[PDB]
RNA sequence: UGUCCUACGCCGGCAGGCGCGGGUAACCCGUUGAACCCCAUUCGUGAUGGGGAUCGGGGAUUGCAAUUAUUCCCCAUGAACGAGGAAUUCCCAGUAAGUGCGGGUCAUAAGCUUGCGUUGAUUAAGUCCCUGCCCUUUGUACACACCGCCCGUCGCU
């Protein structure tokens, strides 16, 4: 199910080139869900993010 | 065409057409494989506006279809969501291509 | 410490880069 | 589909190396392609191919009048081997199945290239 | 592949753009030339006798683009 | 920039990229002179064609210019589109379709000869987190020793792009037993610069 | 920028001639009236009214001399070219790209370099994966290096 989610701070860039970025973020439908996404292109704090399936975290080097 | 407002067609194609999720390359030495991650809401509006972009471009390129009708199409059914828009197209293989990538 | 290692290898740098790049009268 | 083809066709599954050949046949329709007759060609599948797998691979495919034994000659034989190039190279099974024995995936033949997706 | 479209409208073609113009919800001479595999040049000619009849109302005009919409 | 960044070729190689790619006279040259290098590469006897596996001949201009000499061929394929564009195109060869990476089910001690066309530097990455690159280079590569005839020869076509690919390719090969080198055509040109694997059983 | 820049009058459709003025220069060319763009017609998916190569002829200009077509104008035919397997160049704001306009080289070419403005965007505010350069530590891995084998079988003078 499509779901929808919204950041809290920027973990910060990663990849080898630093194409992705790595950033915290949380549930509307309850204020405790609290995952690390990968998320590429230009990121700043206040959007609204979209995730196909929440089943588990991102994580890379 | 649709009887109304062209701006409401217009923004419908562009939510219709974003790619919510693709992959992303990597690879230590030689070996590369690809990863699926997300896609912003402004490089989601970036990607929507360029692949419709080649949609009006590359559509009809050889005939009489002009440009300015050829992207009213490309527009029109990208908001209605059908599967003859080149962009909805490209967006669907890209998710899908994400899917295939977790 | 160990558990400091640990993370610092679970998480990605990230922080200071100063990139250079690009009236009255 | 060529006879040749098939006839020396085996199945792709790594459990059933290396003895999945051969592979049965289903026809629901059959087309003739003309291809150019090449003497010393249909000489020399004579001793490399299978008979009783042509001979099973013909029962599949509902056709009988075929020689019991491989016909061996310098060329001297118009008939015969104008025989097997039309049961080899002109037949074509365009429509069709083909099952495993060891594994039994199918391989629907559907205009009119077999797949071999896993 | 290779269109045919014709040099001049035969009896027939003129019947169909008769009956047929008035009910196409769009008028341009792209869609009136693939559809009816004519001459585009044929197909705007077609559009400016057709606004002398004035059957057919205007909407812009444009050296490159005409653009055009029922009565009612 | 590359064809092999757009995706994987089951799905890039659709309806569209494949008309576009049947008319276009520059492939239509570059691909019959390859064709007639990669005839001349291996040492077939003259007045006697010799049975050849054309794995990622696609369109069959390749196997065209194989028929075109009363030569006789086999094709495998990955996508159904242009292979359709090749039987549209009154080829006389057959042509089937799978993944060579999972194995060429065919019996041992088959073909005299095996010619591939731009399929070997396609196979280096990954698309799928279930395909191995170095398991899926290894099956590809002992099913077409197992299924060649002890003596024959196999010509690979390839433009690599950096040298660590082809240290992968060379040390797949060199441990599925294959013996052989490499063949460049032009190495200090850039437009005409071509390598070419040329392997044997023996 | 100029005694080669040319204003203007006459002739020939144009290539170009004739005559008379201005200028050693923000004065005359020159309110430097340019191209793209804008409006209307024709064309219409066609190796086609696209693209112009390569040719034939005529005329004129520049000069001791033009043939191996110096150069321009006109007329006549219309080749490849259907968006380029594959290797690679440049780039972040008035920037790239389209577009035309001057100087040096010149008895006359048009083709290199330097400039000029006009129309003016997509993408990113990043990384050390590939390339190259510079730092800190080190010479511990591998290579070099040492040791061993230094391909074996029979046959005559």
């Amino acid at each position: 199910p499509i779901k929808l989610a919204r950041v809290t701070k920027v973990l910060g860039r990663t990849g080898s080139q630093g194409q992705c970025t790595q950033v915290r973020v949380e549930f509307m439908d309850d204020t405790s869900r609290s995952i690390i996404r990968n998320v590429k292109g230009p990121v700043r704090e206040g959007d609204v993010l979209t995730l196909l399936e929440s089943e588990r975290e991102a994580r890379r080097l | 065409l649709t009887g109304e407002n062209p701006l409401q067609v217009l923004v419908n194609a562009i939510i219709n057409s974003g790619p919510r999720e693709d992959s992303t390359r990597i690879g230590r030495a030689g070996t590369v494989r690809r990863q699926a991650v997300d896609v912003s809401p402004l490089r989601r509006v970036n990607q929507a506006i360029w692949l419709l972009c080649t949609g009006a471009r590359e559509a009809a390129f050889r005939n009489i279809k002009t440009i300015a009708e050829c992207l009213a199409d490309e527009l029109i059914n990208a908001a209605k969501g059908s599967s003859n828009s080149y962009a909805i197209k490209k967006k669907d293989e890209l998710e899908r291509v994400a899917k295939s990538n977790r | 410490p160990l558990a400091d290692q640990i993370l610092a290898g679970n998480a990605v740098r990230a922080g200071v880069r100063e990139k250079r790049r690009g009236e009255e009268y | 589909m060529k006879l040749l083809t098939h006839n020396l066709l085996s199945s792709h599954v790594r459990g059933v190396g290396s003895r999945g050949f051969p592979l049965r046949l289903q026809a629901t329709e059959v087309r003739i392609c003309p291809v150019e007759f090449n003497p010393n060609f249909v000489a020399r599948m004579i001793p490399k191919v299978e008979w009783s797998a042509f001979l099973e691979a013909a029962d599949n495919l509902r056709l009988i009048q075929v020689p019991k034994g491989p016909v061996e000659g310098y060329e001297e034989n118009e008939e015969f081997l104008r025989t097997m190039h039309h049961l080899l190279l002109e037949v074509e099974v365009i429509e069709g199945t083909l099952q495993c024995p060891e594994s039994g995936r199918m391989f629907p033949i559907s205009r009119g290239i077999p797949n071999m997706l896993l | 592949d290779k269109l045919n479209n014709l040099v001049l409208f035969d009896k027939a073609t003129y019947d169909k753009l008769c009956k047929e113009v008035p009910n196409y919800k769009l008028i341009t001479p792209a869609v009136v030339s693939e559809r009816l595999k004519i001459r585009g040049s044929l197909a705007r000619a077609a559009l400016q006798e057709l606004l002398s009849k004035g059957l057919i109302k205007l909407v812009s005009k444009h050296r490159a683009q005409v653009i055009y919409t029922r009565n009612t | 920039r590359r064809p092999e960044h757009g995706g994987p070729p089951e799905l890039f190689y659709d309806e569209t990229e494949a008309r576009k790619y049947v008319r276009n006279s520059r492939m239509i040259d570059i691909q019959t002179r390859m064709a007639g290098r990669a005839l001349e590469l291996l040492y077939l006897p003259e007045n006697k064609p010799c049975y050849l596996l054309d794995i990622g001949c696609g369109t069959g201009l390749s196997g065209s210019y194989l028929s075109d000499e009363g030569h006789y061929w086999v094709g495998l394929d990955i996508s159904p589109a242009m292979l359709d564009e090749a039987v549209d195109r009154e080829i006389e060869g057959d042509l089937l379709l799978g993944d060579m990476g999972q194995g060429i089910p065919f019996k041992p001690g088959t073909f005299d000869g095996c010619i591939s066309i731009s399929a070997v530097q396609w196979l280096c990455n990954a698309n799928k987190k279930s395909e191995n690159p170095a398991k899926r280079l290894y099956c590809f590569f002992a099913s077409l020793f197992s299924v060649l005839v002890r003596g024959s020869r196999a010509v690979l076509q390839l433009y690599p792009e950096n040298s660590e690919q082809l240290e992968l390719i060379t040390t797949q090969a060199t441990k599925a037993g294959f013996s052989g080198g490499m063949v460049v055509d032009y190495p200090n040109s850039a437009k005409a610069k071509k390598f070419y694997l040329c392997l044997f059983s023996g």
